[PDB]
């Protein structure tokens, strides 16, 4: 996998990428 | 959170799968 700094919406596709079917949570306040 | 820890500095795939559900 990349190594590198994952921001905005390139950090939201890689969690829709890496969970699959799991799904994900995406709260950027937390 | 997220953007610190994916963002601000970088994640291994094993710390980006601590926000899968
Ligand atoms: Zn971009």
């Amino acid at each position: 996998f990349v190594n590198q700094h994952l921001c905005g919406s390139h950090l939201v596709e890689a969690l829709y990428l890496v969970c699959g079917e799991r799904g994900f949570f995406y709260t950027p306040k937390a | 959170g997220i953007v610190e820890q994916c963002c601000a500095s970088v994640c291994s795939l094993y710390q980006l799968e601590n926000y899968c559900n």
